[PDB]
């Protein structure tokens, strides 16, 4: 989802297009809104590429699109032939889910609710 | 120093505060009652400016920057290194900003003018008063504010402006911008227009009234009138200083959420 | 070079192209109520005021 | 304008009118024998 | 003919002109951007090879990095 | 009560509407007879006069009413042709470049081809304008100030063509629509690091808020001496009288300095035109001098220093590096 | 000393302080400046200015107050005469100025379109004129014209200088702090 | 003939060239953006070809 | 009834009753075209029964 | 009839078609978006087969 | 076919003329430097078989 | 302008317009050999 | 031929041209001193032999 470059002059290490920027913009207006926050939650806008002046928050925002990618891929889509009909897509494909599958709008899930460490079967 | 002109003008009265003890001129300045308070709060705020640079870690003209307080001191006037500086240097600021005014005032009728000049410029006073004073009370602290450098108030209008995570969007700001941009081409068409006329194809004599009211007919069909062109060059300018103060107003204090989603109103007529 | 980059030329000589600009506009400015009147006698600031300027006007 | 003029300046655009259109034709056919369209 | 009376054909000329312009350039221009008219890049190939049937709305990909410049 | 702020007009006269200066007629003409708006005679001048046509004017208006044409008519496509939902959605409805794989190429036609042919049109219309306003103004005996002020303006807008043919794609065009341009200017900010600190965007900026002080101060002060004929700025001009000296002597006692009658419209002319000037440049240096603006600054000492909101380990220095964006999934993959 | 006044101490910088009236003698904000003696002229070399009397092409517009016949109720809240006739700019069809016959009439002065404002913005009942710049004494005093039916550059500074002036020498308040 | 004294045939005769190149205009530009009308590139195709 | 038109002019009346007739002809023409139901650019060839109905 | 001496009956007119017409094109445009009466499409359905909104 | 210098100005005709052409000259121009198969500034001295042809 | 004005302007701009056309008909001629465009 | 000059004024035409050369010899003078082959304030002491050589395909 990288669009910016690393340099004061251009090269052809990066040739990202304004198109590009723009489906990135995209996705983070729906993460924000996933989250119930804004830019500078996760981000100093005066650099969107920078980690060092952006809150704590972006990091563990990048994890979660990892972890997605994880249920998404391994989960959710093999469970593709157990559904009856009226559980899938126009094109015939399992549920999937997004960070407001958890967040439902929230910063945190349940404004950060604990239940999980009551349960010793459900964390491996 | 004077114009050749300008001695008989230079009469006494017009004040509003103050007899001949501050009815001077000091070079080409009129000083009045309000000419010393602008020297007062401009010298303060300045040399706390200067305060404020030597207290950061740069001399750099464009990396200076005096911030504003944290926002958990909520309307207080924070500790002098933790922002009460700049709460300090707003309160000149505006001192400065008032006297200023006033002394226009004095000036425009001590020369037997109208009061125009004073109120347009209270359009920006306004302006600057929202972003500081008005807009921090409404949203409950003074550190709603932006910081006082060169490029450090750019990094704080862009972090502001991505709150909403859209701020093209804002209706306000849509109609301000069109606002600034319809002045700027009304005056290169005024500028344009004056020196036209009175400097002409090279040879000929300079042209008339009904020269620049014929041209703009001949062009776009109508022609404003000579005061029109001017009562619609203060109307642009002014309003979009007015509409810009709405447009940052309604930013938190009434709206929070993300602008694109404001537009729900315009999708869900029931039409 | 390596410091010096196409962004930097191209804004000093937008500011001397600015500061010209400004010398011929405050130039322009004097073309009314000057020179100036002083007890030490005519006083004239940088730019200097320029040449008489002449209209010209249509014949009755 | 008079009425002569006006027959004299109609006989020039007719014919130049049709003979533009006539040249078109001709581009027309040399496209078809290309890459027919239909 | 009398249509020149009511128009006067100076005034006339030039708006015939301009539409002609204007609707030879569309034409030109719209054959350019097919696939089957882009005489410039395919004018080369017969009749056969020339590409038919090929509407597709999404031919090309739309989101891509700039080509290597 | 208040004094008259000659803000308004409360009695307008009537009288023939002015046909106009005899001017050359060979090529051109003037339509309408001139009519009179009440409502515009309390702002301004009330007469809706003849309005002159001529071979650049014919020309641009067929030229621009085929690009807005060819806008519309995509617009109006792209919802399936729902005039319910191309009114209700039209904000938000656009003409779109070409993809960035095309480069300079040119692109299929529902694909950005109609985007190229209505930006040609539209280049064609305002260049065409720009000779009517030279003619017009050239025809009355008027000097060319008003051509070369549009002509700063054109230069901005032709800078939107010549950056992204610099860079080597029409993909990086602006888009025909009202959302949808502000969608571009946002992410072209986005993606050369923070428009911010392009310097001549700074300029531009400066001179846009001082075309909005001038306007004002000067609109304020001929609005204060309208009562001694100062909105007569010709006379004024050739003839100083005492609306101008109060105005010269009511900005030098304000600020220590002043200008005349005729050098204040100086002053207005060149901020507005150095606004779209100094802009033009800004947009032609990015992308092809300068592919990161706030790196630049950061180069040339414009960032003040702020303290880290973080810190990551070499681990997290390796992990948290991305991939830069590339094509879209041409695949639905089954799992 | 040719133009009335005097400084008000020997400290440079200081204000003058006018000698005589300074309405008639014209220092400070009643100065005017010396314009051409000559009537303005329009594109086809005719005056600029001219009474409706002089050129019956001219009307008012439908919707707006005939001014004439109105009284002209001065700073005082006294009527200080009667509008009777209409200046107009033929260069740009707009009034410029109004003519007023004073009470016991035996004279006619002007009086420019800037300075009068009408009751309530001009919303309501529009039954005078309102001039807040000159007193109804002092209308006696506005300068003549040497013709009936033309007026140059000079008087028209002259006129518009003397109702401006009036803004800070109607009365002695009006020259004077608030506080 | 009687409606050429109601009306002015200049003004008339330029609305409806103006009114019907652009009616021309909109229909011809609604085929090209179809699938079933899109000549240019299927205008080869026969009628049971053509997309419905 | 004729004298409605001394009432109102003639003129005006025939130019806005063919402006709102030819808006509202275009109105409906391209209500029609975006209806799945009444394309009939794509879909005219199709028979009643195979046109498309709304769902129930 | 004495109410055409106290309203002008030109402007009534105008008012009265004015206002019927949007009226009109305003019902019209509510039913063409809701989903009972998107006649258009739906319109060959039965009374029983029409859409019928959330219930509680 | 003179007559037309009588209607139309030779100065005006001349200068249109002129603009056109030189605008005409730079867009083909300008088209055939920015495809493929004519970039003549980079591939010009390619041989015929050589240069690039678009997909069949 | 006269009508033996108009005359004498023709004939030199028929001959300048010719003088062009073949001159680009060399030019188009001289591209199809090094590459043909059909 | 000396009667060019009674068509141009000598003195606003030697204007313009000091002003055109003065431009155009910065212009070079900048091309040149950004290029990577003729950065002289840096790389001037180089032989031709060790001076760069742009890319050859
Ligand atoms: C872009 C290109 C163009 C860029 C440039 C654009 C320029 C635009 C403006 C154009 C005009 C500029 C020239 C000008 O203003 O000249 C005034 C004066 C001549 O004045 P004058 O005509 O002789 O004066 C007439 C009249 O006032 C006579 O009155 P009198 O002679 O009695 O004066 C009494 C005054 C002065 O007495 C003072 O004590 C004032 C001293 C002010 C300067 C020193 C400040 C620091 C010490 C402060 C005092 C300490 C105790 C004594 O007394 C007054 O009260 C007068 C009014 C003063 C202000 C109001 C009161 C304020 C009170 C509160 C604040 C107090 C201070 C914090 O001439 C000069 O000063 C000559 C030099 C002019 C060039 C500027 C040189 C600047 C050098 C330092 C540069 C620093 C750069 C960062
Ligand atoms: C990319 C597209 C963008 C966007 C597009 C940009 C296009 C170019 C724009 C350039 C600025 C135009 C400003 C303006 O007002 O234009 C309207 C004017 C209308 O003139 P007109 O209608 O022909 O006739 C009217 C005329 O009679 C009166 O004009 P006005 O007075 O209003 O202004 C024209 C002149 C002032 O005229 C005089 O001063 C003449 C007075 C008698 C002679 C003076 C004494 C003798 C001097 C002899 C030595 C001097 C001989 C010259 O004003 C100007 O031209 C503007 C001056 C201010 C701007 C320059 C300031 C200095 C800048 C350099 C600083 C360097 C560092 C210190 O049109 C003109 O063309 C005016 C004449 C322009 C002369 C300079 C041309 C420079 C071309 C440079 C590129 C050439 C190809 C390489
Ligand atoms: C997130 C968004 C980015 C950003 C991205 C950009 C980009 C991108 C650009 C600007 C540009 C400008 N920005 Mg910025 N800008 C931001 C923040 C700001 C802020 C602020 C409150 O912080 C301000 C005050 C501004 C202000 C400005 C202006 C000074 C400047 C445009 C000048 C102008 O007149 O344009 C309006 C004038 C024109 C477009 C001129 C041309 C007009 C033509 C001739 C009109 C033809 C009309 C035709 C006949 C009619 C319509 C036809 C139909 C289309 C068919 N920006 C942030 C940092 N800004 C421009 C610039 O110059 O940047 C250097 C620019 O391109
Ligand atoms: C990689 C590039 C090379 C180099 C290659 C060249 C080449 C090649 C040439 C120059 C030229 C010049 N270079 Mg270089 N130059 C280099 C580095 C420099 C450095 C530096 C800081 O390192 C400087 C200060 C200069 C300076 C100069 C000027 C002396 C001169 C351009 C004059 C001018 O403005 O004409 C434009 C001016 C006008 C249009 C108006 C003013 C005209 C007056 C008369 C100029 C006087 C200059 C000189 C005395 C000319 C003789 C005049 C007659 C005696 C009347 N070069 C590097 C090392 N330079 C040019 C030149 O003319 O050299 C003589 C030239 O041909
Ligand atoms: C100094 C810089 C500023 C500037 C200057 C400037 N602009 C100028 C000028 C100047 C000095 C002119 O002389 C020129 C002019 O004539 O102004 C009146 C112009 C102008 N600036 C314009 C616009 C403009 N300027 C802008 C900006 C600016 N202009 C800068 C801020 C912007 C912005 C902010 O984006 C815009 C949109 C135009 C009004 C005009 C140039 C007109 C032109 O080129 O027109 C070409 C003609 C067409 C495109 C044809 C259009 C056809 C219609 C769209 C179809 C009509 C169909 C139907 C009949 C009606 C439908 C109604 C709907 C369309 C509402
Ligand atoms: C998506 O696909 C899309 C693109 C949408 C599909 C498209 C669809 C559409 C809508 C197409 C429209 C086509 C159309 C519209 O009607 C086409 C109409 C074309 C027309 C009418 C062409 C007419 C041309 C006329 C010409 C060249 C005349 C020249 C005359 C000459 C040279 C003589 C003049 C010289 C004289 C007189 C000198 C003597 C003077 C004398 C003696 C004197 O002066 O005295
Ligand atoms: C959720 O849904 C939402 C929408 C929100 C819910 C909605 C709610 C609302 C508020 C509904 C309101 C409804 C309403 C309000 O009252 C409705 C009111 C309707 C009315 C009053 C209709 C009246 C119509 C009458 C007409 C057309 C008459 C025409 C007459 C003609 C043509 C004859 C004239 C000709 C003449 C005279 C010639 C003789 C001339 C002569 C002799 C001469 O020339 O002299
Ligand atoms: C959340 O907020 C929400 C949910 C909204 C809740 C809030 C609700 C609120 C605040 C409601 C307020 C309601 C209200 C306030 O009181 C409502 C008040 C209503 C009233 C007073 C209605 C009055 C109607 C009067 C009519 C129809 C009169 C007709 C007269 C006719 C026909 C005769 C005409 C005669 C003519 C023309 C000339 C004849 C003479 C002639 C010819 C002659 O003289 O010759
Ligand atoms: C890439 O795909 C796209 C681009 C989209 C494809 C589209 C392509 C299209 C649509 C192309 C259109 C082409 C076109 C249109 O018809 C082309 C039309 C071309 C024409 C007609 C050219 C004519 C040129 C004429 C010239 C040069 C004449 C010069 C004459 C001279 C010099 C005479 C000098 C002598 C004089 C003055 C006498 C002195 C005066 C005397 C003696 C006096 O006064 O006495
Ligand atoms: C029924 O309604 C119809 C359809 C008949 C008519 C209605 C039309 C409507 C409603 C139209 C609405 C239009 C709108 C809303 C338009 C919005 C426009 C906006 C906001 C535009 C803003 C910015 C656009 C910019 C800056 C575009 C710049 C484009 C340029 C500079 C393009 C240049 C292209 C060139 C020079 C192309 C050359 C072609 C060649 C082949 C030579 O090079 C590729
Ligand atoms: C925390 C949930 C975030 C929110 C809120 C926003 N962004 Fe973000 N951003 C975040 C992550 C984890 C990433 C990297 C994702 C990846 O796959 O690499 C980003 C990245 C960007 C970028 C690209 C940066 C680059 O180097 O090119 C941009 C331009 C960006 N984000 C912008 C952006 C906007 C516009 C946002 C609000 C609408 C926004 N971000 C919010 C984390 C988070
Ligand atoms: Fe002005």
């Amino acid at each position: 989802a990288r669009v910016v470059t690393r340099d004061v002059a251009p090269s052809n290490a990066n040739r990202s297009s304004v198109k590009q920027t723009e489906w990135t913009y995209a996705l983070m207006i729906s993460q924000s809104r996933s989250l119930g926050v804004n830019c500078t939650y996760c981000h100093n806008t005066r650099q969107f590429a920078s980690w060092k002046e952006a809150p704590p928050a972006r990091v563990t925002a990048y994890h979660g699109i990892l972890m997605l990618r994880d249920v998404n891929q391994n989960y959710l889509s093999p469970l593709q032939p157990v559904y009856p009909s009226v559980r899938l897509g126009t094109q015939g494909d399992a549920p999937k889910a997004q960070c407001v599958t958890c967040h439902n709008g929230n910063y945190k899930p349940l404004y950060g609710a604990q239940m999980v460490k009551d349960y010793p079967a459900l964390w491996g | 120093a004077m114009l050749s002109f300008e001695k008989k003008y230079r009469v006494r009265g017009g004040t509003l505060i103050g007899g001949d003890l501050f009815d001077f001129w000091f070079g080409p300045f009129y000083v009045g009652f309000f000419g010393v308070t602008t020297i007062f709060f401009v010298t303060l705020g300045t040399l706390l400016c200067v305060w404020g640079a030597a207290m950061g870690p740069t001399w750099n003209l464009w990396q200076i920057s005096i911030a504003p307080p944290d926002l958990k001191y909520g309307l207080g006037l924070a500790p002098l290194r933790e922002g009460g500086l700049w709460q300090i240097i707003t309160l000149c600021a505006l001192g400065a900003f008032g006297s200023w005014a006033l002394r226009q005032a004095e000036i425009s009728r001590k020369l037997g003018m109208g009061m125009h000049i004073p109120w347009a410029y209270g359009g920006a006073v306004l302006a600057y008063a929202t972003l500081v004073v008005i807009r921090p009370m409404l949203l409950g602290a003074w550190g709603h504010g932006f910081p006082y450098g060169i490029f450090s108030h750019l990094d704080w209008v862009s972090n502001v402006g991505y709150q909403y995570l859209h701020f093209h969007y804002n209706p306000a700001h849509m109609i301000a911008v069109t606002f600034f941009f319809t002045n700027c081409l009304a005056l290169a068409m005024h500028g344009s227009l004056i020196l036209s006329v009175t400097n002409p194809k090279k040879g000929t004599p300079v042209g008339t009234s009904e020269t620049e009211n014929v041209f703009f007919r001949d062009l776009l069909g109508y022609s404003i009138g000579a005061i029109g062109i001017h009562r619609l060059g203060l109307f642009l300018a002014v309003g979009a200083a007015v509409w810009s103060a709405i447009c940052i107003v309604i930013s938190g204090p009434f709206w929070t959420k993300g602008w694109p989603e404001w537009w729900n109103w315009w999708l869900n007529l029931p039409i | 070079m390596q410091y010096i980059d196409g962004a930097q030329i191209a804004l000093y000589a937008f500011w001397l192209f600015f500061f010209g600009l400004i010398i011929y506009i405050r130039r322009e400015d004097k073309r009314e109520g000057y020179p100036l009147e002083s007890p030490q006698g005519p006083r004239e600031g940088w730019p200097a005021m320029p040449e008489k300027k002449t209209y010209i006007h249509r014949p009755t | 304008m008079t009425e002569d003029e006006a027959r004299r300046f109609h006989g020039y655009f007719v014919t130049g009118t049709l003979g533009y259109i006539i040249v078109a034709a001709v581009a027309h056919f040399l496209a078809w024998q290309w890459r027919p369209w239909f | 003919h009398r249509i020149w009376l009511m128009f006067d054909p100076r005034r006339v000329m030039v708006a015939m002109v301009g539409f002609l312009a204007v609707l030879a350039l569309v034409i030109h221009f719209i054959l350019l951007s097919s696939q089957r008219y882009s005489w410039i890049e395919n004018g080369t190939l017969s009749a056969a090879q020339a590409p038919v049937g090929a509407s597709a709305p999404a031919a090309a990909a739309e989101m891509s990095p700039l080509p290597p410049g | 009560m208040l004094e008259y702020q000659n803000l308004f007009t409360r009695v307008q006269v009537r009288t023939v509407p002015e046909a106009g200066i005899e001017i050359d007629e060979s090529t051109g003409t003037r339509y309408g007879t001139g009519t009179f708006s009440y409502l515009a005679g309390k702002f301004g001048d009330a007469q809706i006069g003849p309005i002159y046509l001529g071979w650049a004017g014919v020309l641009s208006l067929i030229f621009g009413f085929m690009a807005f044409e060819i806008i519309g008519l995509n617009m109006w496509a792209s919802v399936g042709w729902d005039p319910v939902e191309f009114i209700r959605q039209l904000p938000w409805l656009a003409l779109e470049p070409p993809p960035p794989q095309y480069g300079l190429r040119v692109p299929p036609l529902a694909q950005g081809g109609w985007y190229l042919m209505a930006g040609f049109f539209l280049t064609i219309s305002i260049l065409l304008w720009w000779v009517r306003v030279y003619r017009r103004a050239r025809a009355l005996n008027m000097g060319t100030h008003l051509p070369w002020a549009f002509a700063s303006a054109i230069f901005l807008y032709s800078t939107f063509f010549f950056q992204p043919l610099l860079v080597g794609s029409w993909s990086e065009m602006v888009p025909f629509g009202i959302f949808p341009h502000l969608d571009w200017t946002s992410a072209f900010s986005i993606r050369y690091g923070n428009l911010y600190y392009n310097p001549f965007h700074a300029l531009s900026i400066a001179f846009l808020y001082g075309s909005a002080v001038l306007f004002a101060m000067h609109g304020a002060t001929i609005l204060a001496v309208a009562r001694l004929g100062g909105e007569r700025e010709i006379e004024q001009i050739t003839d100083r009288g005492t609306a101008a000296e109060r105005s010269m002597l009511f900005w030098r006692w304000t600020m220590g300095f002043n200008a005349t009658m005729e050098s204040i419209h100086r002053w207005s002319w060149w901020f507005a035109v150095l606004t779209t000037f100094s802009g033009g440049i800004g947009i032609l240096l990015t992308g092809t001098v300068v592919d990161n603006w706030y790196l630049w600054g950061v180069k040339h000492g414009l960032v003040a220093p702020y303290p880290a909101q973080n810190t990551l380990t070499e681990e997290q220095q390796q992990l948290l590096r991305g991939r830069y964006q590339g094509t879209a999934p041409d695949s639905f993959p089954s799992y | 000393s040719d133009i009335k006044a005097v400084p008000a101490d020997s400290y440079n910088g200081s204000a003058l302080i006018p000698t005589g009236d300074p309405m008639i003698d014209g220092v400070g904000p009643s100065s005017w400046a010396n314009r051409s003696d000559t009537p303005d002229m329009t594109f086809h070399n005719t005056a600029k200015i001219v009474p409706m009397r002089l050129d019956p092409t001219y009307s008012i517009a439908k919707g707006d107050p005939d001014p004439r016949g109105l009284p002209v109720v001065a700073a005082d809240k006294q009527v200080a005469g009667t509008v009777i006739e209409l200046w107009v700019n033929r260069a740009e069809p707009q009034v410029t100025y109004y003519e007023v016959q004073l009470t016991g009439s035996e004279r006619r002065v002007m009086l420019p379109a800037g300075f009068v404002q009408w009751p309530n913005f001009g919303l309501w009942g529009n039954d005078k004129l309102l001039v807040k710049a000159i007193t109804a004494a002092q209308f006696a005093n506005v300068p003549a014209l040497k013709r009936d039916d033309q007026i140059t550059l000079l008087e028209e500074d002259m006129v518009c200088a003397y109702y401006a002036g009036g803004h800070l020498y109607a009365m002695a308040e009006r020259s004077e702090p608030i506080i």
